[PDB]
């Protein structure tokens, strides 16, 4: 009687929920090919000996549907869920969102209802995307559009991969990432704002990779994500759902936008010379180093914190590590909400990955912060948006597709008025 | 005869009450096949006991927390009246929304069970003002139940919001949300904090690993003693409404403070020796009790000590004037002999002698100040409070319950230094 | 027509009592009935495919011998 | 002496009948030949015991049913009147042009098989209301014999399509068309529905897949109830008549509800008592009645209580008045002592103790009122009509059947509010 | 006691009668030898071994005919069932209804004469034929009259294959057919509209067969007529009657054109992956896809759904599903029809034929709706009619047959008189 929708779209949603799905079919017992030798929330009964994954991909570029067609996972999925379209996204908007995306968003729709009534007791979706991309932004928009306006109180847990500061992939992508905010404030609940960059030093300081790969970045989502589920799927003293987050996370619902964190990222070596109880932890949680996206919380407050606690960890040891954690100088909170940090414990250590780069840990600490220092974000994209849109650059890549040109200023505007609301509230009163 | 029912919601409400079935257990001596090895347990076929508890929650994981633990079989599958959902610590949720739809069969198994009784002494209630399924669905149930049997009292081993170890966010409004009801239509709202908890788990026992089971092991211990005057002969017998004669001079200063003794760790427990000054000198102390508001901060209008053993009655009357008249500012001269006692004729299962305080002490005022200081910094903001506002709620009802709490406790303020 | 004739699959024999104690209700057998009827169904689809699988080879023979 | 014919009618009732020989033969121990192991059977040539019923049906098909079945082999091979075409699921079909080919011959059956009786003390009857030859046929015979056997009452163990179960879709005009003439020629309209059955069987009894025939076996308990005092001895005897004089006070407020008890589940049976204050408290529930009309969304103008077994009948009446006393509001009170009870001193097989309810209720109003909601939509429309007409009935009657039946509702209502 | 008479007459509803008839042997256990090695509905018997079917093949091209005449399942039927001309009606109507079928219908008539005096119980007829050809629209409207006239009472069920919307195998096709609607609407008391592209979709992407045939489609429609016929034929826990369908399904003497949807149609492989309830598949029992005639029922109104189930069911399972489905918003009904879904349950499962693209699954349900969407069914052909009117085309080949020229202008009217009907019930109080 729990279960949650699993949308992967784009590029890199799909490769981030590959590894993710390979990190759940580990954790519990199943096999890659689907067979067997506490998982409703994700898999599902398939009516014919092995179990099946709630989820649905859609994508444009064939290549990444047809590897994982002829992976190692090609009978865990259904035949259906893997819907392939016949081009490129070409990084542009319209052709995802207005023109094309058309095409797919239907059939789409028809697989979400499908899968909603081969469920009962529905909790929320997951879904994971760049917006850097072409489909990832567009035939997301159109998604969450599509969804918010046919499923309604079923709140949305966007997975959104930003462009870094410095490291970039496409000389496009502050535009349709800025296309892209226009529908993210209306139609999704939950965003948590992953970068590149910041996982990329993670790789490299903590677990002491120097060659590090896309492949190691999804796996570490992955176990953010499953550290984030747990609670739902499994055993803990303290148990947080998923409609916990609305309550705890969202004081304005105009002022969604959390950060992630994760601890502990260690290397084989350098756990064998260390201790790592559960105060060293929950300082190294809040260290903006090992922080999963590029922000110096130093520069901004926290208006709450979600930790999740998974491993053998006892409660009054959290408690009095979050007095400490509280008591300190440079993290400082918003006067407005006084008691912020809330906590929830399960029973279950983390399930390393095979042939991954982590260690086995007793303990783990999974936070996921509403901070307003996030804001500043934003208004660094704008500058870079401002920097094109001053001389009308690849204008006519966007126009020659239906895509009123108006919008752009419009989103431009929009976005900036967040920038004002986190002004709004970052307000000591 | 004066029998009892037990209706438990929420997480806190629903693990504390096994733990207190599991100590009753204990005392009476039933193993979990509910056999023998009428005030609480009922009869069934086969010389089966059966628990006039009922159990009630928006989620229904609670059901592998109640039934997995020991003694776990003793409850019937009929009082298990759970719902799918989850109120989500909103408080809206399990009294706007969902509440409405599980209070009817909830109000209707109460009913069951309360009629298969002749005298029916009262209900009591084991949840918490934090979390939304307990608050909510608990004091809608209250308003009901006492909008049902306005003569019975409705006693309530209802915890609080801990002072300063928080764990979740939306806690003050759920705290006054929930207040500004129990103010109204409860007659033993006994207040517990998890905080005061943890100091006596770390300084007087020593401990250094408190799970929550053994939080709700000793305030389940004290539940026991509080009534346990009422279920054995007694030297001085007594029961639930004298209690709530002596103790509430007003009809709205009943929210109590509870102590128990004796308390050791391996060490004490191996030195020291049990006798009325030790246990007297013990209870009335500030860290033996659940409550953080240090009892010196304040006067106890009044406060009865239950004991239970065989012990010497004039010792125990001697030693309850002698602390009268030693701490003579502490406590308030208006009412004179302002300290009660009680005894019972039988120990608990492994001692010689118990003692279980329950005071009525106008220091609790300070608690009702700092949380309600939280919603005063959380409200001028309508931090989350679009939640509440969705859901059916309107600003009024926040702005007077939170006037209504200022109230409650101005009340203590202005009729606790008064004398003529 | 013959309604009202299997109860798929009922039908007991004389033996029964006059209150209501036993109804067969989750036929005491439910769930073991269920993995039996997954495994059989499993079975049929293995099938299926061990035969599609050479049906359509057979294409590929005949595109063969026309090349 | 005081026997009992059972016509029979539609598959849904053959069915239904079947389910009650199946328990009669059980309770009276009577196997599947007719052996030992006059009410309801008759003796035979070499000492048979055949059962006194007549089987009427179109689908010939349905034959099949009743022979392949467990205690099939008891009816007379003469009783089997059936005829070739099938019912069609009309009732101008099975009323006009069919029913009145066959309907000569079960008359004459039903007065063969009737003078074999000495003092014949009522009917019985089981049927749909929707069902084409079940609510067709049988308002036809209940029409010829309340023309032929006044003296009698007709009992009727009507099972009502209840809509929110969708079997058919032209129900409702079938409906209306059995009751505008039930309520005219028949003095106990004991309606059923499934909805209620289905309830009961998820919930109560937590059965998981409910066959039809698991329904039909609760409907044939509560069948065999209904007239345990008559049969078997008692402290206090009870008849069909008397039935009829406690329970209907007016020609047309004769329309019932039915409730058995005890009825629980393997988990739950470990944990509860059998006791006439248990036995009660389940019998005026809500979830424990086989009829869609919430009975505190109404009144009792009566109601009767058989019980069998063995108990004071201290215990039985005192809980009588107490029950009484207590829900005072949801019973009349321009008639004292609204209820009756009636004691067997010999109860079914298995149990000890057995309450078989019936309540002459003002609530079952609203169990028709839904049915002519559907008749004002698809009468304004005049849909799925030139079926109705070209077949030897017309139009006219809808219309005044429509006006009947909130006639009938509308007397209801008015004693819900007739206060004096 | 009870049985049913099908004719097959034209090239197509003989084939879908070939195929018809080689799945009813299949699953009665009767070998294709007549001698096998509950079937009262469909065949009788000739004193000896072999069971003889209940059925006439007419067609005025002997091809198909010979195709069966000493094919493989030459040894079943009854050599004066088989009525074979000379020639071919050439896709028009008169020579096929006014100058051949003089003699051919008179000798029809005869043999279906016997064939009733033979039975004793008869319910219905089933005739097959294609609007298309000549043949199945002469021959069928003169042998619909001449039986509307002869036997009368009895019901008729024609299981009849349209043009479909963009796709033809002839080019006369609107006129051949608008000649024969006047015969369906008075003489043929009901009517199953069939289509082909409606079934090209359904193999195009259910059961994955990139390549169909008519033989694929035929199986199919044979499948779809065993569960329509499965109450009368086998066993049932809940059973319907073929004189129940009507009375449930004809509001109206003049709105009775049924479309029809069948479930489970997967193939082997995607069958590995389904929930395989009754909730599932009641649900995409709904979907406009696997709708057998290509229309949208998004966009119409539902009257009345009549679901003749088959296999292992719990009848509260149905209960629940149509709860279900009843709570889906985007399906509405109309007004004077507030109970539409009549079931019926049967207790024989799906049977496989050798090479039959259907998986063997234990539960399957089979719809029959009487909708007013199909109107535009009409209307859209209607459309074809216009553009060949205005220029006469083809109409001295219909004139030289003894037909009328006003009889198409007629026919036009009288088929408006339905577009007229199916958008006049469908409208509010
Ligand atoms: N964290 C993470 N990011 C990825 C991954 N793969 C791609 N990305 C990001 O995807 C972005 C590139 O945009 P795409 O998503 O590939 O573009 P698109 O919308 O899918 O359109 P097309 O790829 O042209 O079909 C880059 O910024 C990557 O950071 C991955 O495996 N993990
Ligand atoms: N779905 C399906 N359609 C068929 C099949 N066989 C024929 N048809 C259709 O039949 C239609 C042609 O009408 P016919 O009556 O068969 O043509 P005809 O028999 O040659 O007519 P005449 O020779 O002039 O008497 C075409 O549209 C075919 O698609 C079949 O097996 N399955
Ligand atoms: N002393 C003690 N406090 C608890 C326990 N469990 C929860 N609490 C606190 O009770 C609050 C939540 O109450 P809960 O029963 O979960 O209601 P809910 O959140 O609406 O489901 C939180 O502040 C918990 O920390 C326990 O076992 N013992
Ligand atoms: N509770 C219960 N209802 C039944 C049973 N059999 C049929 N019904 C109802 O009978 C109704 C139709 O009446 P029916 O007798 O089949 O029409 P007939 O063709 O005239 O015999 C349907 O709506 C079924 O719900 C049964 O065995 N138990
Ligand atoms: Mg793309
Ligand atoms: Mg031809």
């Amino acid at each position: 009687m729990r279960e949650v929708i699993s949308i992967h779209v784009g590029q890199g949603g799909i490769q981030v929920g590959n590894a993710c799905w390979e990190l759940f079919c580990l954790e519990h017992g199943i096999q890659p090919d689907g067979q067997m030798p506490a998982f409703n929330t994700f898999f599902s009964e398939t009516g014919a000996g092995k179990h099946v994954p709630r989820a649905v991909f859609l994508d444009l570029e064939p290549t990444v549907i047809d590897e994982v067609r002829t992976g190692t996972y090609r009978q865990l999925f259904h035949p259906e869920q893997l819907i392939s379209g016949k081009e490129d996204a070409a990084n542009n908007f319209a052709r995802g969102h207005y023109t094309i995306g058309k095409e797919i968003v239907d059939l789409c729709l028809d697989r979400i209802r499908k899968l909603a009534d081969n469920c009962t007791g529905l909790q929320g979706f997951l879904v994971f995307n760049s917006v850097g991309g072409g489909t990832g932004s567009g035939l997301g928009s159109l998604l969450l559009e599509r969804l918010s306006v046919d499923y309604g109180k079923k709140s949305k847990l966007g997975f959104t991969i930003y462009p870094s500061p410095q490291v970039s992939t496409a000389v496009v992508e502050p535009y349709n990432s800025i296309l892209s905010t226009h529908s993210l404030l209306e139609h999704t609940d939950v965003a948590v704002m992953l970068d590149n960059e910041a996982i990329y030093d993670i790789c490299r300081r903590n677990l002491d990779i120097e060659r590090p790969t896309y492949t190691n970045l999804n796996r570490l989502i992955a176990q953010v994500i499953s550290s984030l589920t747990a609670s739902l799927r499994f055993d803990g003293a303290l148990n947080v759902d998923i409609t916990e987050f609305q309550t705890n996370l969202v004081p304005y619902p105009r002022i969604h936008f959390m950060l992630s964190s994760y601890a502990p990222i260690i290397s084989a070596e350098k756990a064998y010379h260390e201790q790592l109880s559960v105060a060293e932890i929950t300082n190294s949680a809040f260290e903006p180093a090992n922080m999963m996206a590029k922000c110096d919380p130093r520069h901004g407050k926290y208006m709450a914190c979600s930790m999740m606690y998974r491993g053998d960890v006892v409660p009054k040891d959290v408690n009095a590590s979050i007095a400490t954690i509280k008591t300190k100088r440079t993290i400082q909170f918003v006067d407005w909400c006084p008691t912020g940090f809330k906590v929830g414990i399960n029973y279950q250590p983390p399930t390393v990955v095979p042939g991954g780069d982590l260690a086995k840990v007793m303990r783990a600490v999974c936070m996921i912060s509403n901070s307003t220092a996030i804001a500043e974000v934003f208004s660094r994209l704008d500058h870079k948006f401002d920097l094109m849109y001053a001389k009308r650059a690849f204008v006519h890549w966007y126009v020659g597709e239906g895509m009123e040109e108006g919008e752009f200023s419009e989103a431009r505007e929009d976005l900036a008025a967040l920038e004002k609301d986190y002004e709004e509230v970052g307000i000591e009163t | 005869m004066r029998e009892i029912v037990h209706i438990q919601g929420g997480q806190c409400g629903n693990q504390i009450g096994a733990k207190f079935w599991e100590v009753i257990s204990d005392e009476h001596g039933i193993d979990p096949t509910g056999t023998y090895h009428n005030v609480y347990y009922n009869e069934a076929t086969g010389g089966r006991y059966v628990p006039r508890a009922i159990l009630m929650d928006l989620e229904p994981g609670t059901m592998d927390s109640v039934r997995a633990g020991p003694f776990g079989q003793l409850f019937r599958p009929d009082n298990f009246v759970f719902g799918q959902t989850g109120a989500g610590n909103n408080w809206a949720k399990g009294h706007y929304t969902e509440g409405a739809e599980l209070i009817d069969s909830v109000l209707d198994v109460v009913r069951k069970e309360a009629e298969g009784c002749d005298c029916l002494q009262g209900f009591q209630i084991t949840h918490s003002l934090g979390g939304g399924t307990g608050s909510g669905m608990g004091t809608l149930l209250i308003s009901k139940v006492r909008e049902e049997y306005p003569d019975r009292i409705m006693e309530t081993f209802s915890v609080v919001p801990s002072p300063k170890v928080s764990d979740t966010v939306v806690e003050p409004y759920n705290a006054t949300l929930s207040v500004h009801q129990l103010v109204e239509n409860a007659d033993e709202c006994m207040v517990i904090d998890n905080e005061a908890l943890y100091d006596i788990c770390f300084r007087t026992l020593k401990l250094t690993t408190p799970t929550y089971g053994d939080l709700n092991h000793l305030v389940s211990a004290a539940m026991s003693g509080v009534t346990c005057c009422l279920r054995f002969p007694g030297q001085l017998n007594s029961d639930l409404r004298k209690l709530a004669v002596n103790l509430i001079p007003f009809p709205r200063l009943h929210f109590f403070m509870i102590g128990f003794a004796p308390l050791t760790s391996r060490g004490s427990q191996q030195y020291r020796a049990l006798t009325v000054p030790e246990l007297t000198q013990q209870m009335f102390d500030a860290k033996n009790m659940m409550c953080a508001a240090d009892p010196r901060h304040g006067r106890y209008l009044t406060a009865s000590a239950l004991f239970r053993g065989r012990m010497s009655t004039k010792e125990v009357d001697e030693q309850m004037l002698n602390v009268q008249n030693k701490n003579s500012s502490y406590f308030v001269e208006w009412i004179p002999n302002n300290i009660k006692s009680s005894i019972c004729d039988i120990p608990p299962k492994g001692l010689k002698m118990a003692v279980t305080f329950v005071g009525n002490s106008t220091a609790i005022q300070e608690m009702f100040k700092r949380v309600a200081e939280q919603f005063t910094a959380m409200f001028r903001r309508k931090a989350f409070l679009h939640w509440y506002t969705g859901e059916g709620m309107d600003e009024m009802e926040f702005t007077e319950a939170e006037s209504n709490m200022n109230d409650l406790v101005s009340e203590y303020q202005q009729y606790q230094d008064a004398t003529a | 027509k013959e309604s009202y004739f299997r109860e798929h699959p009922h039908w007991s024999d004389i033996n029964g009592c006059s209150g209501a104690k036993e109804f067969e209700g989750e036929d005491l057998a439910y769930d073991a009935r269920i993995k039996y009827q997954k495994e059989t169904q499993k079975q049929w689809i293995e099938q299926q495919i061990r035969e599609k699988k050479m049906r359509e080879e057979a294409e590929r023979n005949e595109e063969r011998a026309y090349a």
